[PDB]
């Protein structure tokens, strides 16, 4: 409130200097509304527009002939096995 | 030990506390462990902590400069106010707080 | 001449792009569990949001809602023709003329 | 996301409040201008409407601006 | 005949937002903010004994906000004007005669 | 489940015409709820525009 | 923690990581200058402009 | 088409089927909002929430406007209304 | 001095003891950038995929 | 002009006087050593010390009311030159004395105070446009401490929802609390 | 540190190919969008089957590693 | 019993919201 | 009796939480006299009716401020207020599809 | 969780509606302030109300 | 300005002096019928018959 001439974000619209215009709208208004989302426009369907869901559509089918298959194929290993030295696991985790 | 820091993160509320200048530190010289203070440093507290308990334990509960004042995110807090809600008020899940002189 | 323009840009997809859209992506519709719950809730006599009140206590200034065909949309209105102030004296400025070339205590 | 479900009650800063208006004034000439496409509004598409005798010019040289030297 | 139209275009603005001056002319004006504003040109602002505590702070708080919406802080009563309203909000709890030898 | 429906659709046609009726049908009242639910968006897309 | 998360995308067939195709306002060409001018060649499908 | 086994008899059993269904949706949630819902009441006070915090940040504005239009005030002058060899009214604030 | 003349607030130090945490914030970082959205829905078709051929393989 | 998002851009403004339309280039391309990083050498990147060169000289006085009436002349914007740091700086700790005096137990008195220096600094009385382009970040900051202010005096609180299932992405991952 | 160490080895071993399908392809690519004539594309033909065979080595080699550093006793 | 998996993970596990206009 | 019904109707609360009790009694204790009023009306729906000695300090053209419940949802009351604002606008180019999706069905998606 | 969740429901429900109410004391209590405030200050317009034709401050010549 | 080689074609022509900008629009699009086709309705076509509107008033 100390450089109006200067600081035109916080000035009334053009539409307040012209003198003319249930309940009517305000005569007044300001261009720092401008810098809110819901001043003007109304908060109508806010905090239900992130409720509207839609399901995936991946489907987990691949047929698995084995018939054409005759060897073996290598299998990765997910976990230590702590089923079988398991007091021990914390000293030799770190080896090879 | 590791329960005690879980707990701790998980329960208590933590903040990264700065101050603007260096002739504003505390003097950390006899305490051991810690013979020097560094911004940016996490401190843990209780939801009743108030701004003067908050400088008074930064400062070791020793006479503290004058016209000390605490800011988030460049707005003052007042001495008299919780800083858990002030927080929660002026600097929502952005806890840095920074001590500064305030002569103006 | 801005109305009815020219494709300026070109349009491709990049090699292997994803699209996440099925074969039936088009049989596919939405679906909002809004207006369900609206006539549940009228029905069962759930709580009503203050929006149906077209009274505003939010404020101290009097606010009165305007509704746009339903009870969901709608813009508080103030109701006030308020009064402003200034304390200020009249005849005591005159920004076009420049004054640091006039002599007296106003150029100074 | 950010206001009703986060708590923030300032969720949008000045990056985020000027693409938000960008994205309003972009609708409101989509609305207006039937057809506007890239240069004006982030748009393409093909099927467009053209006069029917297209006449192919060269756009004049940039303005010469006065300047020192 | 620009200044007469310009002069006129502004009285016409402001009887528009219904604005008041140091010379107060406006008809639209509620009693309460008429005497209010004479109160703040040419009265003294005071606090009625008769008023509870509650309604004082509240008088206090409606002067503040006419005045410093009316005063901007280029404005130079705005300053003695803020420091007398922070006098009477001192000194609520007291009687417009020991209220006066401190506001004075 | 299964005898209520071989009762009244006995054979595949029947089956296939009663599993068809069953999708229209759900699609058109999902089509009816989203009517109303496109008008309310509308209508907030148009103050948008008025904005 | 509050700074949000550009999309990933890796494969063996394509990536979102050789180019930046920018925000919604400041956008900027994703393929580099040398490979520009051969764009079609990037592509499974390819519109052109009308001119 | 009511009793006999027919294409109408079909046709009639899939609405019967849809109808149902949506039947089951309708007690889904009637159930959920009468038994499983705090998130409505949550909103509904964030939403009041917002409604203050908006009508605070109009106010604002709106007082911000009114201080720019009052420093007019000193530029503004009522003897320039004046017409030349006619006195001053006082309709124009002395 | 002012509050806003200050510029290092990314220099947010955090007790050595949280350093066991480290594989936590590791998980959580790829979760919320991967494992909770499509590309974490192809590495569960991934997953699937391995065992797939582990079983084509034993057969 | 400065927007590349206007059609006159790096095109010298209209005036309703005669103006020579030669502008001021900034400095785009500055050498590495800029041995005086002082206000005086780096002002004169960005703006023209002695002012710029679109003053008018009136025929009359009712042309300068006419081009004040309708906001295209300000003496204050046209005839003068750049401010100095030592004005900048008077002007600045006169503003914020006299914001203090107003009110010190005020959260947004410092962000006040930067706006005002933002403005000061960058030149507001001759580039109020390209000044505001600056400093409304701290307005908009000001506006927001003015709300929480607000809510902080006023009790305004809301009824949080419970915590939701997936609030931590990984079970081991620390779920830090915050007010 | 072994940790580390370990999980540092895997992931280079497992990223390998998709480097050389993915960086070299890229590099094919410019040279395939700079070049017009047939004398340089046919000698190039032969840089991207020499890439082809690049790729399956690399595949072997981490095949290889991957094998030594998934391969448990118990 | 892969169609009837997907399906429930498809409309029951994985649903994301959608933008509506 | 507007601070007796206010006091008994808080304890066992109207689903409009007593709204019109709060806004007698806050119109009621004013020292002039009450500027908002309920019309007493064997309509339906009652309105809100502003007394004329203060029309001068309000912004309104009349003083019927609306009826003081919600409406109704309508299919129709939509559509009407959707064709409105259509109208006050006049933009050439709202519901022009530039591309849609190729398919059998009219809306492929919605 | 459902147990729980059913509980917290109906707690919901009450705190919604009494914060709801207790907001609307709060306006009515600062309302009320007002009021009394406007009924002090009523007694110092004078006798006959004021004079809305005239300035109330006369503060120049009009020649 | 009239060229499309212009960069400010259908623009005002820039004087020294303040000037009115609103442009004289030629008839583009006539009717059929024009029953008068004397030198006087035709000139009315591509110019204002009372001049421009451009003229300055000189202070010195
Ligand atoms: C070398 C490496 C080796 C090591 C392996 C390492 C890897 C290990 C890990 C595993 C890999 C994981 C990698 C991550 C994956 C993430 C990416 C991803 O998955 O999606 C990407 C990719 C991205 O697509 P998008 O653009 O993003 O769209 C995504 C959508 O969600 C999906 O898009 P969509 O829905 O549009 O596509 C689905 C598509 C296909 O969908 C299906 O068809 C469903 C599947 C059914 C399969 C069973 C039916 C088989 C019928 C065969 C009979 C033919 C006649 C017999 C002839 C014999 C002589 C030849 O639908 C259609 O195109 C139209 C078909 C519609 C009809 C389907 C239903 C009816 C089926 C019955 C036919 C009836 C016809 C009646 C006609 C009407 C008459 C009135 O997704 C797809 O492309 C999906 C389809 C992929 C098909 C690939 C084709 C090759 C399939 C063979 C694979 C290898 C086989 C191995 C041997 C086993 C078979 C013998
Ligand atoms: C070639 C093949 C031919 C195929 C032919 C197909 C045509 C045949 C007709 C059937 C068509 C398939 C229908 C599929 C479902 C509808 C489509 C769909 O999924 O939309 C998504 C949509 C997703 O809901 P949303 O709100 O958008 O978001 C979901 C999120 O999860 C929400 O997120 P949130 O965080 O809020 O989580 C909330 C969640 C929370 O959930 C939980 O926390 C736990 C869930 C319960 C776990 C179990 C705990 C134990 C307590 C329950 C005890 C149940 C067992 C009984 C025990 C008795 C002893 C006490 O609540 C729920 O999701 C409730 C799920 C309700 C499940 C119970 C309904 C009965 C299931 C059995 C139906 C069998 C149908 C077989 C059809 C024949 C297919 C061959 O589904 C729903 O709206 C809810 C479905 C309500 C049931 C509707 C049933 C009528 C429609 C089907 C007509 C036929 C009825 C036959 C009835 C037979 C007697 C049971
Ligand atoms: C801050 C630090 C951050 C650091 C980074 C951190 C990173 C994040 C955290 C990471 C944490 C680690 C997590 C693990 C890593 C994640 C990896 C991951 O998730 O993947 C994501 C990533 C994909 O994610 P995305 O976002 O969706 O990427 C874009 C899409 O991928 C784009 O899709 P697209 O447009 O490029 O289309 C691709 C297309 C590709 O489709 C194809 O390639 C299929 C072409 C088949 C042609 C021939 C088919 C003949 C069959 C005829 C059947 C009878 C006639 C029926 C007629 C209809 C069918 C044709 O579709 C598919 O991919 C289909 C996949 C599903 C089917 C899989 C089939 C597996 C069969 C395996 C057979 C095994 C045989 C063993 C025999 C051993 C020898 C004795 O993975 C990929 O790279 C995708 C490509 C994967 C390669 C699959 C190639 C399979 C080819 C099998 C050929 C078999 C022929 C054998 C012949 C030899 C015997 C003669
Ligand atoms: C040789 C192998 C066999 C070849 C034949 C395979 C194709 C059979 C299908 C034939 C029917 C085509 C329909 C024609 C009528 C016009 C409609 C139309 O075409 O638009 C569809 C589409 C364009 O659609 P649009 O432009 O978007 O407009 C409307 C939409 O399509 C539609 O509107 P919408 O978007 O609203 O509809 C959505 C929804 C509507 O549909 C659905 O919602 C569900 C539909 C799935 C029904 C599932 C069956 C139901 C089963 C019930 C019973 C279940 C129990 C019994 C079964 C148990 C199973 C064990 O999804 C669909 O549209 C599904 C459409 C699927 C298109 C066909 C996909 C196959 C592509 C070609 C594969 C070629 C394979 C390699 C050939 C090798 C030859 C060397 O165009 C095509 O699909 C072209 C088909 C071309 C067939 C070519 C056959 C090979 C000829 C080779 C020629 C040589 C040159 C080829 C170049 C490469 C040379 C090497
Ligand atoms: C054998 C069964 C064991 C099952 C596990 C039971 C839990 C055992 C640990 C309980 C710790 C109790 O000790 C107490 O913890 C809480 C949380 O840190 C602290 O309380 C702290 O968080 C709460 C929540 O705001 C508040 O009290 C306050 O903010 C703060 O003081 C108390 O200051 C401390 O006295
Ligand atoms: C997780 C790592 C291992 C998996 C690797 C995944 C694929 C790697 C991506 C391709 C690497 C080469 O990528 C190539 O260099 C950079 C990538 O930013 C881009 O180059 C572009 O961005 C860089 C920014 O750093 C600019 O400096 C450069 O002027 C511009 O042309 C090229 O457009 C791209 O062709
Ligand atoms: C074959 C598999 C090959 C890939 C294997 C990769 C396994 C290792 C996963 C990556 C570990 C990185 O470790 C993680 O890095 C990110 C930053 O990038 C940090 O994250 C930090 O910066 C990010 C910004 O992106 C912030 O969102 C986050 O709030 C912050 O904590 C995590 O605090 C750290 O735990
Ligand atoms: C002996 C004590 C009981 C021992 C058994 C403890 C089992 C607790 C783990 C169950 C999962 C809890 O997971 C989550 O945590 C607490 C409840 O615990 C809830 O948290 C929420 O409700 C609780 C009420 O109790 C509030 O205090 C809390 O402020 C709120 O965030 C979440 O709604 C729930 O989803
Ligand atoms: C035709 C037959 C129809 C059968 C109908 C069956 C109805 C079953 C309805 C169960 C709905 C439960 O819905 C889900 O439940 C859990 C607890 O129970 C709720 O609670 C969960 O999420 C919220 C927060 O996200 C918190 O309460 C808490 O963190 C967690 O416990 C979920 O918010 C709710 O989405
Ligand atoms: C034909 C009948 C077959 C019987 C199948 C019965 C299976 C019922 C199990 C349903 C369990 C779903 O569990 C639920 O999944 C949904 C995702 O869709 C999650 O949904 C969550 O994410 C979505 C999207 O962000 C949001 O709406 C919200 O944050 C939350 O609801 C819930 O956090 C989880 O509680």
């Amino acid at each position: 409130p100390f450089m109006w001439r200067q600081r035109a974000y916080c000035a009334p619209v053009p539409s307040a200097f012209a003198s003319q215009q249930g309940v009517r709208k305000p005569l007044l208004r300001s261009n720092s509304e401008s810098l809110s989302v819901f001043s003007q426009i109304p908060d109508g369907l806010l905090g239900h527009t992130t409720s509207v869901t839609m399901g995936n559509s991946d489907i987990f089918f691949l047929p698995k002939p084995s018939n054409l298959l005759k060897i073996a194929l290598p299998a990765f290993v997910f976990m230590p096995n702590l089923t079988i030295f398991t007091r021990a696991f914390p000293f030799y985790a770190h080896t090879s | 030990g590791i329960f005690y820091t879980r707990f701790r993160a998980d329960t208590k509320l933590g903040y990264h506390v700065f101050i603007n200048e260096e002739k504003l530190y505390p003097d950390y010289s006899q305490n051991y462990f810690d013979t020097k203070w560094t911004n940016g440093r996490k401190v843990y507290l209780d939801d009743e902590t108030t701004v003067e308990q908050l400088k008074a334990q930064i400062y070791g509960g020793k006479a503290a400069p004058e016209n000390v004042k605490v800011a988030c995110r460049g707005r003052v807090f007042e001495d008299a106010d919780n800083v858990a809600m002030a927080v929660r008020a002026f600097c929502k899940r952005d806890p840095r707080l920074l001590l500064f002189q305030d002569n103006l | 001449s801005m109305d009815h323009g020219m494709q300026y840009s070109s349009i491709y997809w990049e090699t292997s792009h994803r699209t996440y859209l099925p074969f039936w992506a088009s049989l596919t519709q939405k679906f909002s569990w809004k207006i369900m719950d609206d006539q549940i809730r009228s029905f069962l006599r759930l709580p009503k949001p203050v929006t149906t009140e077209p009274f505003v206590f939010s404020s101290g200034s009097p606010y009165i809602r305007r509704y746009f065909g339903d009870a969901d949309i709608s813009v508080p209105v103030p109701l006030h023709a308020p009064a402003h102030f200034a304390f200020v004296p009249t005849g005591t400025v005159s920004p076009w003329e420049e004054t640091g070339m006039e002599t007296g205590p106003q150029g100074a | 996301a950010r206001y009703c479900y986060r708590g923030l009650d300032h969720p949008f800063t000045l990056n985020e409040m000027k693409d938000f208006l960008f994205k309003l004034r972009e609708q409101y000439l989509v609305n207006k201008y039937e057809g506007i496409q890239f240069p004006f509004v982030f748009r393409q598409f093909n099927r467009v409407s053209t006069p029917g005798t297209l006449e192919v010019h060269t756009s004049p040289a940039l303005q010469q601006q006065p300047h020192f030297h | 005949k620009i200044l007469r139209d310009r002069n006129i275009g502004l009285f016409n603005l402001l009887q528009h937002h219904n604005f008041a001056g140091l010379s107060v002319n406006n008809a639209k004006l509620s009693d309460s903010q008429r005497v209010m504003w004479t109160d703040l040109v040419q009265g003294k602002p005071d606090v009625e004994d008769k008023l509870s505590v509650d309604a004082r702070e509240m008088k206090v708080d409606m002067y503040e906000k006419l005045f410093k919406q009316a005063a901007d802080l280029e404005n130079p009563c705005r300053m003695p004007g803020v420091a007398y309203l922070r006098c009477l909000r001192d000194t609520l709890t007291e009687t417009q005669s020991a209220r006066r030898s401190s506001c004075l | 489940v299964n005898a209520f429906v071989v009762k009244h659709n006995p054979d595949l046609r029947l089956q296939f015409v009663a599993f068809a009726s069953f999708i229209a049908t759900h699609m058109a009242i999902t089509k009816e709820f989203n009517d109303m639910y496109q008008r309310l968006v509308d209508i907030t897309s148009l103050l948008e525009l008025q904005a | 923690h509050e700074q949000p998360y550009r999309a990933f995308s890796l494969g063996f067939t394509a990536n979102n990581l050789s180019g930046n195709w920018g925000d919604y306002i400041d956008r900027q060409d994703n393929k580099n200058a040398l490979m520009r001018p051969a764009r079609m060649m990037f592509t499974d499908v390819f519109i052109p402009t009308t001119k | 088409a009511i009793k006999g086994p027919s294409v109408p008899h079909s046709i009639l059993f899939g609405v019967g089927a849809g109808c149902c269904a949506y039947a089951g949706y309708y007690l889904y949630r009637a159930m959920r909002l009468t038994f499983f819902d705090t998130e409505s009441v949550a909103l509904q006070s964030r939403l009041r929430y917002a409604e203050k915090q908006k009508l605070f940040h109009q106010e604002l504005d709106r007082e911000l406007a009114a201080g720019h239009i009052a420093s007019l005030v000193a530029e503004y002058d009522p003897v320039a209304t004046r017409l030349p060899f006619q006195p001053m009214q006082d309709r124009y604030r002395v | 001095a002012s509050p806003m003349l200050f510029t290092d607030y990314d220099n947010t130090a955090s007790p050595k003891s949280e350093l066991i945490f480290m594989a936590g914030n590791a998980l959580g970082y790829c979760t919320e950038r991967f494992f909770e959205n499509e590309y974490g829905q192809s590495i569960f078709m991934f997953a699937l995929g391995l065992a797939y051929l582990a079983m084509l393989g034993h057969e | 002009n400065s927007s590349i998002y206007d059609n006159r851009n790096h095109e010298a403004v209209r005036h309703p006087w005669s103006t020579d339309a030669r502008t001021f280039h900034p400095n785009d391309n500055p050498e590495a050593d800029r041995i005086n990083t002082q206000y005086s050498n780096m002002v004169s990147d960005s703006f023209p010390e002695g002012g710029f060169s679109d003053a008018p000289r009136f025929s009359s006085n009712w042309e300068r009311l006419l081009a004040y009436h309708h906001g295209l002349y300000s003496p204050e914007k046209f005839n003068s030159t750049t401010k100095t740091a030592d004005e900048i700086r008077l002007a600045v700790n006169d503003f914020a004395a006299k914001v203090h005096a107003d009110d010190p137990k005020n959260a947004c008195k410092y962000l006040m105070i930067e706006e005002f220096k933002c403005l000061q600094s960058a030149q507001a009385r001759i580039d109020p446009q390209g000044a505001a382009t600056k400093c409304v970040k701290w307005f908009n900051e000001w506006r927001q401490c003015a709300w929480d202010q607000e809510k902080m005096v006023k009790g305004y609180n809301y009824i949080e929802d419970r915590r939701a299932r997936k609030h931590k992405p990984y079970i081991g991952a620390p779920d830090l609390q915050y007010s | 540190r072994f940790y580390f160490m370990y999980m540092a080895r895997t992931t280079f071993q497992a990223v390998r190919p998709l480097l050389a399908f993915s960086v070299f392809g890229e590099v094919m690519k410019l040279v395939l969008a700079t070049m017009s004539s047939g004398l340089f594309s046919f000698l190039f033909s032969f840089v991207l089957a020499f890439e082809v065979f690049y790729f399956f080595l690399q595949c072997y080699i981490s095949y290889t590693f991957l094998t030594m550093f998934f391969t448990v006793l118990f | 019993v892969a169609l009837g998996a997907s399906f429930v993970h498809d409309y029951f596990y994985q649903r994301r919201p959608v933008a509506w206009c | 009796d507007e601070g007796i019904n206010l006091m008994k109707c808080t304890k066992n609360p109207d689903p409009s939480f007593c709204a019109k009790e709060f806004v007698a009694m806050r119109e009621c204790n004013r020292p002039q006299g009450p500027h908002l009023v309920l019309s007493s009306s064997p309509s339906s729906p009652p309105h809100y009716e502003l007394r004329p000695e203060v029309k001068h300090l309000y912004n309104v053209d009349s003083t019927d401020l609306g009826s003081a419940v919600a409406p109704v949802r309508s299919k129709e009351q939509l559509d009407r207020v959707a064709d409105s604002l259509k109208a006050d606008l006049n933009l050439p180019g709202y519901g022009h599809i530039p591309y849609k999706w190729e398919s059998l069905r009219p809306n492929p998606g919605a | 969780q459902g147990i729980k969740t059913v509980y917290a429901s109906c707690r919901y429900r009450k705190l919604n509606e009494r914060e709801i109410i207790s907001d609307r004391y709060t306006w009515l209590h600062e309302r009320m302030l007002e009021d009394e405030v406007e009924r002090v200050l009523l007694e110092q317009v004078p006798a006959g109300g004021f004079d809305k034709t005239r300035p109330g401050l006369l503060l120049g010549p009009s020649t």
